[PDB]
């Protein structure tokens, strides 16, 4: 998808 | 307190591109703003200078601030390895918004993103703490080096950074 994460990047 | 202003001097594969400045909303989120400010000046002996934007998605955002691992797994705050979500008073209203990347609730480190669109779905999950003042066109220029999966075709870098006011 459209996330802004730090480590486990998801859809 | 007057909201502080910081700048990034951006480079593309070493070549200067331009300057982006940000207003930091210390009047809403003083702790979150202070962390970004200090990391931008390097006054704690570490920070954003020389770091890269590891993940850029055109039409979405530019992500950077990982100055220890340069890939999304690193960075630290001036308060320690992580700090809490200060508040969610401010929202992701449009291009230029400056907001904290995280790995779920209360895991703010040093990673951030500059929005190139309104990102409403992120409201309440990511702490908004600033907005681009000058050089949005430079952000737009940075954006063209990203891709749908985030990978950048050129090394986008913070050649220099500091506080203007």
């Amino acid at each position: 998808x459209l996330l802004v994460x730090a480590g486990l990047v998801l859809a | 307190m007057v909201n502080p202003t910081v700048f990034f001097d951006i480079a593309v594969d070493g070549e200067p591109l331009g300057r982006v400045s940000f207003e930091l909303f210390a009047d809403k989120v003083p702790k979150t703003a202070e962390n970004f400010r200090a990391l931008s000046t390097g006054e704690k002996g570490f920070g954003y200078k020389g770091s890269c934007f590891h993940r850029i998605i055109p039409g979405f955002m530019c992500q950077g601030g990982d100055f220890t691992r340069h890939n999304g797994t690193g960075g630290k705050s001036i308060y320690g390895e992580k700090f809490e979500d200060e508040n969610f008073i401010l929202k992701h209203t449009g291009p230029g918004i400056l907001s904290m990347a995280n790995a779920g609730p209360n895991t703010n480190g040093s990673q951030f993103f500059i929005c190139t669109a309104k990102t409403e779905w992120l409201d309440g999950k990511h702490v908004v703490f600033g907005k681009v003042k000058e050089g949005m066109n430079i952000v737009e220029a940075m954006e063209r080096f990203g891709s749908r999966n985030g990978k950048t075709s050129k090394k986008i870098t913070i050649a220099d950074c500091g506080q203007l006011e």
